[PDB]
């Protein structure tokens, strides 16, 4: 039930969600190893997502978690990089879709730093980088990243290297 | 999938070194986070 709507250049909305992707680009401490050497992107389009049964999922449990923590579902809106993009537009996130080896544990991860997920796009690490030429820093191939409403409630911090 | 901290609904990882890093964030239930939007790019090699 997942239909992809694109957005104009000209739309406000494609205009912030872009601004969100370039100005969250930082270094990175493996020197560009996993996801490439860059400072920008080249951004080719922007798809509005739309799945009534997947919205109403995320709906519900945001109500559940708002209602354990006085009335705050704590939701922001965070990037993903995954190797099964195309699985979860259609399906939704599940177990399936959890970094296993996360140094916070088995669970979904997301970032503030839209290159911090382009890390991820072509596997853990980067995997062996593009499809066609086996490039972790390719220029060529298009990429895709999600960009996620994500309901945090009362967070655990941990405080890390 | 691991559990949520007891009485917790997620963790964050707060950046400890790298002065410039943001945070990261991890969920244990699919049904809190929905893929709004899809963005197809390219990386940009600099000049
Ligand atoms: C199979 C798999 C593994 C890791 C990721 C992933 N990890 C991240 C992380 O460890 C920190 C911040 C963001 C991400 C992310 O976007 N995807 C996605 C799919
Ligand atoms: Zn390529």
């Amino acid at each position: 039930g997942t239909i992809l709507i694109d957005l104009s250049p000209d739309d406000k909305e494609f205009q912030s969600v872009e601004e969100e992707m370039q100005s969250t680009v930082r270094e990175h401490r493996d020197g560009g190893h996993a996801g490439g050497i860059f400072n920008r992107y080249n951004i080719l389009k922007i798809q509005k997502v739309c799945n009534k049964k997947l919205w109403e999922r995320y709906t519900h449990r945001r109500k559940e978690v708002s209602e354990e923590n006085h009335n705050h579902a704590n939701e922001r809106m965070l990037f993903h990089g995954s190797p099964f993009v195309n699985a979860i537009i259609h399906k939704g996130f599940d177990e399936r879709h959890a970094y296993i080896g996360g140094m916070f544990g088995a669970g979904i991860y997301f970032a503030e730093n839209s290159s911090k997920s382009n890390q991820y796009v072509y596997g853990i690490g980067g995997g062996t980088g593009c499809p066609v030429h086996k490039d972790r820093s390719c220029y060529i191939c298009h990429r895709q990243l999600l960009f996620c409403r994500v309901t945090l409630g009362k967070s655990f911090l941990q405080f890390s290297a | 999938m691991a559990h949520s901290p007891p009485g917790h609904h997620s963790v964050t990882g707060r950046p400890s070194v790298n002065g410039l890093a943001l945070a990261e964030y991890v969920i244990y239930r699919g049904e809190q986070a929905y893929p709004e939007y899809l963005i197809t790019y390219q990386i940009m090699r600099p000049e």
